[PDB]
C-alpha cells in the first residue's frame, strides 16, 4: 500500500528489463524474417510493445504503474508456446458459441428487470433509523436496515429511533435501484443467486413485505 | 520491610477451592476467594464511608480474579492488613495507604468502595510509574511508511498517545517519524520536559501523520541516536530508550547499532502493531541485541497493557542496587482517584527476595512486586503554616525543585488547560 | 394512483427478444417442453409443500429477533413464508445458518405460550 | 479403530487405536507378502487395486515412524484402505459398471490433465490481474481486517477461487468498489472484473 | 387422524409427533392421478441407479472427512478477547471499543467458544464438509481452519495458509468432480432409459 | 533541577529476557 | 470556560 516496496520488488523490477529485453529481441528476429496474421503472435507484439512503452514511461516519471496490467496476459503465451494446449483451448471456446443465443437472452431478461426494478424502486433504500437527537451516524449496529415513515408500509423504527431521509444505501450506496447502472447490477447479482435475499429483504423494510416477491422469486425462476 | 519478608515465606499453591481466600473486592454491591461485607461507619477526614477493620482490594475490569496469579497475590497480601493497622494506630492523621502490585491490583486501607466504565489501573499511575524506574529519556520512534497505511495507523497513533500517558515532568521525551526519510513530527526538534503542555502538542502532531513511502530502518535510527547524543540542551542524563513502532521487515540495521552504540548504553524497545504477515525476525533481534524488550499490539485492547511493561524492564537496575534504591519520593500535586481534593503521595518499591538467603534465585527477583503508597493532602501542610497571625496579604507557599508549587493561595482543586476546548 | 399500467411498456422489449431464428426456436421447444411434462414438475412442488408443513409444525414458534436467521424477512410462521424460506435454502442462501438457528435451545414466541 | 478419534478421547481409546494401527498395518504387511510371492511379482503389478495397496501399505510404513519420533503430524495416511471397501461390490452386479468408469478415466487423464491445467491458467492469469489492481488496496480504516484480499499471491489464488465457487463474490466487488474510489462512474467501473 | 381424535386426553404428548405425520395427506394422490403414479415410479427406479455414484461419494467423503479430524479436532477454539489462548485463560470480562473508537469502552463477558462447524469427531467432520461441498460459508471455515495451530489453543492470524489445499482438493474432487459425475450419470442414465 | 539519583547499567542484568526470545 | 464548536 501506498507506494511502499522491499528489496525482492526492487530486484524485481531489474529482472523485468532482462524479460523485456528477451522478448524485443524475439520480436525482432520474428518481424525481420516473417514481416502478425496470427493472433499469437499479434498479442505477444501488443505484450512487447506495451512493456516497452510502460518502462520507458517509468524511466521518465521516476498513471505511471497501471498498465503493468498487460503483464498478466504473458501466461497466455504458454498456451501458444505448445500445440496440445491449443486443441484443448480452442475446443473449450468453440463450444461457446452455441451459448450466445442464452448470453442475448440472459442480457435482455437482465435490460427488462433492471427496468423493471427502476420502475418500482427508486430512491426508496435511501432512509433509516436515526435515533433522536439529530442524524449523529445511521445508530443501528454496523448494518443499518432501511425503514419508512409513518405513513408507510415498510419496516417502522424502534422505540427510540426516527425514520428520517438522507442515508448513502444498503452497501454504501453500490446495491439499490437508482439508475440503470446500479439496477442492472443489482439485478445480475440477485440472478447469480448470491445475495438476492438480502436485496429482498431491504426491499421488504423499504416498500413493504406484500410484492417484492412476485418480482424476485419469478427473477430467479426466469433467470 | 513486611511486604518482602511475608512473600517471602509465601508458597505458590494452585488450587483454591478447598482453600479459600477471604478479602473486599472494592468495587461490588464465587467459588475460590470469599468475599467480606464490611460496617462502612461514616468518618472525618475522608469525605465517604470507611471501615477501619480491614483494607479494599481494587481489580481492573480486564484482570480476571480467580486466577492462579491474583488469587495467589491474595494470601501473601494479607499481612499487610495488620501493618496497615498499626500505622493508623500510631498516626490517627493518617490518609490512604496503598500497595499497588505489579499483577494489577491495589489494596488500600481504610476500606472504601470504589468510585460508567472502570479504566483505572494502579500500574498506570503517576505514583507507580514514578517509583517502578528511574526518569527517562524516551525518544519515541514512528514507522509511517506506506506499508503501516489504514488499520495499523490508527493502532500506532493510539499507542504512541499511550505511552505519552507514562511519562511524568522529569522524563524528556520527543517523537520521530521515517518513511524513507527521518523527521520530527512537532516544533520540537531536539528533546523537551514532557509535561502537561509538551506532551500536548506531541499528542497532537501525531495525530496529523500520514503513511506514504519507502520504510528505512538506517536513517530512522541514525536520527534516533543522534537526538540522544544532544547535551546541548536540559535532559535527565539517566535511562536513554528507544521505542520503534513498525509492523514488521527484513533489515536488522545492524551497522547503525555497531556504530551507535557498541557499548550498548542505549535500550531499544521494539513493538509490532497491527495484524499483518511481514517479517517479525529483525524486529525482536534489534529488541534482544540491544538490552531492550518486545511486545506486539494486535488490536486497539492490547495497547494499554503493552504500553506500560518497559518500566519491568527499567528497573532491572533498580533492584539490583538492593538498600541504595529505597529512597522515598513524593509525586507532584494530583487529585485523588477516591476523590480527596489534591493531595501528594509518598512511594517506595517492594522488592521480590524469595530465595535471598540461599543467594541464588536471580530469575523473576530481577523484577519488583510493586510500589508502596501514602497519601499526603494538601490540607494537611497547610495546617502546619498558620496564616491568621499574619495580615490578609501575607501567605506562604512552597515548590518542587522543578518550579511547581506545593501549596499556594492561586492553586485550585482543578487540572490545568492546555488549549482552548472543542467538541466534534 | 397506479403503477402496474407503467410495467406494460417495457412487455414491448419482448417482441424484440422473440426475434431471429436461433432465439426464438430455442425458447419455444424448451417451453413446449417444459409444457409436455406436467407432472414431473409437480414432484418438486409436493416436495415443498411437504416440507413447508413439517417445518410450520416443527419450528414454527421460534422467536422472531432480528440479530439471528430466524426474523419477520425468515420464519416458519406462514405457509407463504415456509415456502419462501424453502426456496432460499434450495438457492442455497446461507442455509446453513437456518439450520444452525433452528437447534434447540432458542426462545419461544410470545403467542406460542 | 480410525473413524473413532475424537476430541479429548478417553486415555485408553488412544492406546487401542494406536495398537491396532500397528497390528492391523503388520498384518497387512503379511498380505502383501502372501500375496505377491505366492501370485508372481509382477502379476501383482498388472492390477489397479494391487499397485493402489503397495502405495498405501508402502506409505503407512513409512509415514508411521515420522508420527512415532515426532518428524510430522499425523495427516491420516491410512484411511486409504477405506478405498477397498469398494471391493464389496464385487457380490453385486454394480462393480463391472464402476470398473469401466474407472478405466476411461484413467485412459483420457491426458485430457483431463490439460484441462485441469488450463482451468489452473486461468485462476493463474486472474489472480496476478487481481493482483496488480487491489494489491495493497483493501486496507480500510473500519478495525474489520479483510480475509478474503488480493496482497499475496497464495491469498489472491484463495480469493479467485472463492469467487469462482461463487459464495460470497458480492463481497469481494464490494470492497474491489471502494477500493477505488466508490459508486461513482470511473471508480464503480471496476466491477467488470468481478462480472 | 382417528387415533389422534381417540386418545383426545393425553393432549400434551403423543400430539406434537401425531400431527407431524400428518403430511403424508397429499401422497394419497399418488394412487389416484395416473401420471403421478408414472412420474413417482420413475423417480424410484432412477434413484437405484445412481447407488453408485451416491455410495462412492458417501466413502469419499468420510475418508476426507477421517482427514479433517486429524487435522482440525480440538483447534478450532476462539476467545472473544483475541489475546487469550486458553481456556483457564478466558474468564471474566474484557474491553471492547464500539467501531474502534478508543474513546467509547463497552465491557463485554469473556467466552471459549468453537467453530460453527468443527471437525471434532468423525460426525461433525462430514457436517461441516458437506457444507463446504454446498459452497455455503465455505471461506469462513477456511480463515478459521488457516488459523489453527495447536490442540486446545486460540487462533494465530495466518499460521498454516498451506493447509488451504485441503479444502482446495475437496472441493475440487467432491463439489466439482463427484456433483458433476453424479449429473452426467442422470444425463446418460436417462439417455438409454428412454432412447 | 533534577533528581540525584540515576540506575541503569548494572553489569549483573540477566538481558536474556526478550519477547521474542522465547516465541 | 464554555465549550466551543468543530
Ligand atoms: C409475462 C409478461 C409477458 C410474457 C410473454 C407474453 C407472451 C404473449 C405473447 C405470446 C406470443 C406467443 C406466440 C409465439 O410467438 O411463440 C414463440 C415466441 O414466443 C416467445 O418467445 C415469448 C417469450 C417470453 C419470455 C418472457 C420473459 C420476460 C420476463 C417478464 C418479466 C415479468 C416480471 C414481473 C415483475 C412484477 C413485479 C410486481 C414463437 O412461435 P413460433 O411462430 O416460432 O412457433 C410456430 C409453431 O408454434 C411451431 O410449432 C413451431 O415449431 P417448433 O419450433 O418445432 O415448435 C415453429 O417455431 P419455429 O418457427 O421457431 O421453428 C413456428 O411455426
Ligand atoms: C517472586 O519470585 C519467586 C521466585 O523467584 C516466584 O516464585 C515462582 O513462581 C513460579 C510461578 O509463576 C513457580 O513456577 C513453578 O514451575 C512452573 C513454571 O511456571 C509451573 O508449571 C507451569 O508453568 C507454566 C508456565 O510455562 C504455567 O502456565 C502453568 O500454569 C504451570 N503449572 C502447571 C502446568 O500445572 C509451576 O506450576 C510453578 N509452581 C509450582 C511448581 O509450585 C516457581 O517455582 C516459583 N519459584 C520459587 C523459588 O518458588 C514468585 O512468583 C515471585 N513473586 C511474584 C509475586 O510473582
Ligand atoms: C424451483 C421451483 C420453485 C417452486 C416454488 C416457488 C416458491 C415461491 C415462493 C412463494 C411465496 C413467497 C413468499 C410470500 O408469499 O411472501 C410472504 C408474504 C407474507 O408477509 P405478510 O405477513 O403478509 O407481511 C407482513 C407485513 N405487511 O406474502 C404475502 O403477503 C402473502 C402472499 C401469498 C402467496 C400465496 C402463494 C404462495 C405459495 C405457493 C405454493
Ligand atoms: C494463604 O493460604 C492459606 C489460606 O488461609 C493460609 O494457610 C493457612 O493459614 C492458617 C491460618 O494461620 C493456618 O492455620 C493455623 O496455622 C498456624 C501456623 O502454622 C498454626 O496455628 C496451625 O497450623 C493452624 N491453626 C490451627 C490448625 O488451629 C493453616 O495451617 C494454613 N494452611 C496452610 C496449608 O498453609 C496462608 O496463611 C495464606 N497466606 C497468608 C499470608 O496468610
Ligand atoms: C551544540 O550542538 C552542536 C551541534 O549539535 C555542537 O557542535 C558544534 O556546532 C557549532 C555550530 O555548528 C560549532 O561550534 C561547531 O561546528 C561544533 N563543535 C563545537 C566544538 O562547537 C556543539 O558542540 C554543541 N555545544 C555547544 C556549546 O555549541
Ligand atoms: C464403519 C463406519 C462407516 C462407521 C463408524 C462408526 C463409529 C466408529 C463412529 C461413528 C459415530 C462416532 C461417534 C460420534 C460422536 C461421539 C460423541 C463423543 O463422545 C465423541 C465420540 C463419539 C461417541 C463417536 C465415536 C465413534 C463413532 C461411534
Ligand atoms: C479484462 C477485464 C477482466 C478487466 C478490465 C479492466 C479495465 C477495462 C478497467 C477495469 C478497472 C478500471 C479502472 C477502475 C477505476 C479507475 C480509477 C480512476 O482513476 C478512473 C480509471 C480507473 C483506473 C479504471 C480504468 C479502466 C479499468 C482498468
Ligand atoms: C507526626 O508528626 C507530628 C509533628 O511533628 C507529631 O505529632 C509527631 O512527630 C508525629 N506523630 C506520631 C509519630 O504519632
Ligand atoms: C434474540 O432473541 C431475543 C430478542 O430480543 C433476545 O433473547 C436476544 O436479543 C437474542 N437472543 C439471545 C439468546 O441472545
Ligand atoms: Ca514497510
Ligand atoms: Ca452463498
Amino acid at each position: 500500500p501506498e507506494d511502499d516496496s522491499n528489496a525482492t520488488n526492487s530486484n524485481l523490477e531489474r529482472v523485468e528489463y532482462l524479460f523485456l529485453i528477451i522478448f524485443t529481441v524475439e520480436a525482432f528476429l520474428k518481424v525481420i524474417a516473417y514481416g502478425l496474421r496470427n493472433g499469437w503472435n499479434l498479442l505477444d507484439f501488443i505484450i512487447v510493445v506495451v512493456g516497452l512503452f510502460s518502462a520507458i514511461l517509468e524511466q521518465a516519471t521516476k498513471d505511471v504503474k497501471a498498465l503493468r496490467a498487460f503483464r498478466v496476459l504473458r501466461p497466455l503465451r504458454l498456451v501458444s508456446g505448445v500445440p496440445s494446449l491449443q486443441v484443448v483451448l480452442n475446443s473449450i471456446i468453440k463450444a461457446m458459441v452455441p451459448l450466445l443465443h442464452i448470453a442475448l437472452l440472459v442480457l435482455f431478461v437482465i435490460i427488462i428487470y433492471a427496468i423493471i426494478g427502476l420502475e418500482l424502486f427508486m430512491g426508496k433504500m435511501h432512509k433509516t433509523c436515526y435515533n433522536q437527537e439529530g442524524i449523529a451516524d445511521v445508530p443501528a449496529e454496523d448494518d443499518p436496515s432501511p425503514c419508512a415513515l409513518e405513513t408507510g408500509h415498510g419496516r417502522q423504527c424502534q422505540n427510540g429511533t426516527v425514520c428520517k431521509p438522507g442515508w448513502d444505501g444498503p452497501k454504501h450506496g453500490i446495491t439499490n435501484f437508482d439508475n440503470f447502472a446500479f439496477a442492472m447490477l443489482t439485478v445480475f447479482q440477485c440472478i447469480t443467486m448470491e445475495g438476492w435475499t438480502d436485496v429482498l429483504y431491504w426491499v421488504n423494510d423499504a416498500v413493504g413485505r406484500d410484492w417484492p416477491w412476485i418480482y424476485f422469486v419469478t427473477l430467479i425462476i426466469i433467470g | 520491610l513486611e511486604a518482602e519478608k511475608v512473600q517471602a515465606a509465601h508458597q505458590w499453591r494452585e488450587d483454591f477451592a478447598s482453600n479459600e481466600v477471604v478479602y473486599y473486592n472494592a468495587k461490588d454491591d464465587e467459588p475460590g476467594s470469599q468475599r467480606i461485607k464490611p460496617v462502612f461507619i461514616e468518618d472525618a477526614n475522608f469525605g465517604r464511608q470507611i471501615s477501619y477493620q480491614h483494607a479494599a482490594v481494587h481489580i481492573p475490569t480486564d484482570i480476571y480474579e480467580g486466577s492462579t496469579i491474583v488469587l495467589n497475590e491474595l494470601n501473601w497480601t494479607s499481612a499487610l492488613d495488620e501493618v496497615f493497622k498499626k500505622n493508623r494506630e500510631e498516626d490517627p492523621s493518617l490518609l490512604w495507604q496503598v500497595f499497588g502490585s505489579a499483577t494489577g491490583l491495589a489494596r488500600y486501607y481504610p476500606a472504601s468502595p470504589w468510585v460508567k466504565i472502570d479504566l483505572y489501573d494502579v500500574r498506570r499511575r503517576p505514583w507507580y510509574i514514578q517509583g517502578a524506574a528511574s526518569p527517562k529519556d524516551m525518544l519515541i520512534l514512528v514507522d509511517v511508511s506506506g506499508s503501516v497505511s489504514g488499520l495499523t495507523l490508527k493502532l500506532i497513533r493510539t499507542s504512541v498517545s499511550e505511552m505519552l500517558e507514562t511519562l511524568s515532568d522529569d522524563d524528556f521525551v520527543n517523537v520521530a517519524s521515517f518513511n524513507s526519510n527521518a523527521q520530527d513530527v512537532s516544533c520540537f526538534q531536539h528533546l523537551v520536559q514532557a509535561n502537561v503542555r509538551n506532551k500536548k502538542v506531541l499528542k497532537d502532531a501525531v495525530n496529523n501523520i500520514t503513511a506514504k513511502g519507502i520504510t528505512d530502518y538506517k536513517k530512522g535510527f541514525s536520527f534516533a541516536f543522534e537526538q540522544l547524543l544532544n547535551y546541548n540542551v536540559s535532559r535527565a542524563n539517566c535511562n536513554k530508550i528507544i521505542m520503534l513502532f513498525t509492523d514488521g521487515g527484513e533489515e536488522r540495521a545492524q551497522e547503525i547499532f555497531n556504530k551507535y552504540n557498541k557499548d550498548k548504553k542505549v535500550r531499544v524497545f521494539t513493538f509490532s502493531v497491527g495484524q499483518h504477515n511481514y517479517d517479525r525476525g529483525p524486529i525482536q533481534w534489534m529488541a534482544c541485541e540491544n538490552k531492550g524488550y518486545y511486545y506486539e499490539i494486535p488490536s486497539i485492547g492490547a495497547i494499554r497493557i503493552n504500553t506500560q511493561e518497559y518500566l519491568d524492564v527499567l528497573g532491572r537496575p533498580m533492584v539490583l542496587a538492593g538498600d541504595k534504591a529505597k529512597q522515598v519520593q513524593w509525586t507532584n500535586v494530583y487529585l485523588d482517584a477516591l476523590e480527596l481534593g489534591l493531595v501528594i503521595t509518598g512511594t517506595l518499591p517492594v522488592f521480590n527476595i524469595t530465595g535471598q538467603f540461599e543467594n541464588k534465585t536471580n530469575l523473576k527477583n530481577q523484577l519488583i512486586l510493586g510500589v508502596m503508597g501514602v497519601d499526603v493532602s494538601l490540607e494537611d501542610i497547610k495546617r502546619l503554616t498558620p496564616r491568621f497571625t499574619l495580615c490578609p496579604n501575607g501567605y506562604y507557599f512552597a515548590i518542587d525543585p522543578n518550579g511547581y508549587v506545593l501549596l499556594h493561595p492561586n492553586l485550585q482543586p482543578k487540572p490545568i488547560g492546555v488549549g482552548i476546548p472543542t467538541i466534534n | 394512483s397506479i403503477t402496474f399500467f407503467r410495467l406494460f411498456r417495457v412487455m414491448r422489449l419482448v417482441k424484440l427478444l422473440s426475434r431471429g431464428e436461433g432465439i426464438r426456436t430455442l425458447l419455444w421447444t424448451f417451453i413446449k417442453s417444459f409444457q409436455a411434462l406436467p407432472y414431473v414438475a409437480l414432484l418438486i412442488v409436493m416436495l415443498f409443500f411437504i416440507y413447508a408443513v413439517i417445518g410450520m409444525q416443527v419450528f414454527g414458534k421460534i422467536a422472531l429477533n432480528d440479530t439471528t436467521e430466524i426474523n419477520r424477512n425468515n420464519n416458519f410462521q406462514t405457509f407463504p413464508q415456509a415456502v419462501l424460506l424453502l426456496f432460499r435454502c434450495a438457492t442455497g442462501e446461507a442455509w446453513q445458518d437456518i439450520m444452525l438457528a433452528c437447534m434447540p435451545g432458542k426462545k419461544c414466541a410470545p403467542e406460542s405460550e | 479403530t480410525i473413524a473413532s478419534e475424537h476430541y479429548n478421547q478417553p486415555n485408553w481409546l488412544t492406546e487401542v487405536q494406536d495398537t491396532a494401527n500397528k497390528a492391523l498395518l503388520a498384518l497387512f504387511t503379511a498380505e502383501m507378502l502372501l500375496k505377491m510371492y505366492s501370485l508372481g511379482l509382477q502379476a501383482y503389478f498388472v492390477s489397479l487395486f494391487n499397485r493402489f495397496d503397495c502405495f498405501v501399505v508402502c506409505g503407512g510404513i513409512l509415514e508411521t515412524i515420522l508420527v512415532e519420533t515426532k518428524i510430522m503430524s499425523p495427516l491420516g495416511i491410512s484411511v486409504l484402505r477405506c478405498v477397498r471397501l469398494l471391493r464389496i461390490f464385487k457380490i453385486t452386479r454394480y462393480w463391472n459398471s464402476l470398473s469401466n468408469l474407472v478405466a476411461s478415466l484413467l485412459n483420457s487423464v491426458r485430457s483431463i490433465a490439460s484441462l485441469l491445467l488450463l482451468l489452473f491458467l486461468f485462476i493463474i492469469i486472474f489472480s496476478l490481474l487481481g493482483m496488480q489492481l487491489f494489491g495493497g488496496k483493501f486496507n480500510f480504516d473500519e478495525m474489520q481486517t479483510r480475509r478474503s484480499t488480493f496482497d499475496n499471491f497464495p491469498q489472491s489464488l484463495l480469493t479467485v477461487f472463492q469467487i469462482l465457487t461463487g459464495e460470497d463474490w458480492n463481497s469481494v466487488m464490494y470492497d474491489g468498489i471502494m477500493a477505488y474510489g466508490g459508486p461513482s462512474f470511473p471508480g464503480m467501473l471496476v466491477c467488470i472484473y468481478f462480472i | 387422524s382417528l387415533i389422534s381424535f381417540g386418545i383426545q386426553s393425553s393432549a400434551i404428548n403423543v400430539v406434537k409427533i401425531l400431527r407431524v405425520l400428518r403430511v403424508l395427506r397429499p401422497l394419497r394422490a399418488i394412487n389416484r392421478a395416473k401420471g403421478l403414479k408414472h412420474v413417482v415410479q420413475c423417480v424410484f427406479v432412477a434413484i437405484r441407479t445412481i447407488g453408485n455414484i451416491v455410495i462412492v461419494t458417501t466413502l469419499l467423503q468420510f475418508m476426507f472427512a477421517c482427514i479433517g479430524v486429524q487435522l482440525f479436532k480440538g483447534k478450532l477454539y476462539t476467545c472473544s478477547d483475541s489475546s487469550k489462548q486458553t481456556e483457564a485463560e478466558c474468564k471474566g470480562n474484557y474491553i471492547t471499543y464500539k467501531d474502534g473508537e478508543v474513546d467509547h469502552p463497552i465491557i463485554q463477558p469473556r467466552s471459549w467458544e468453537n467453530s460453527k462447524f468443527d471437525f471434532d469427531n468423525v460426525l461433525a467432520a462430514m457436517m461441516a464438509l458437506f457444507t463446504v461441498s454446498t459452497f455455503e460459508g465455505w471461506p469462513e471455515l477456511l480463515y478459521r481452519s488457516i488459523d489453527s495451530h495447536t490442540e486446545d489453543k486460540g487462533p494465530i492470524y495466518n499460521y498454516r495458509v498451506e493447509i488451504s489445499i485441503f479444502f482446495i482438493i475437496y472441493i475440487i474432487i467432491i463439489a466439482f468432480f463427484m456433483m458433476n459425475i453424479f449429473v452426467g450419470f442422470v444425463i446418460v442414465t436417462f439417455q438409454e432409459q428412454g432412447e | 533541577k533534577g533528581p540525584d539519583v540515576c540506575f541503569d547499567n548494572n553489569v549483573l542484568e540477566d538481558y536474556t529476557d526478550c519477547g521474542g526470545v522465547s516465541g | 470556560c464554555e465549550p466551543g464548536a468543530a
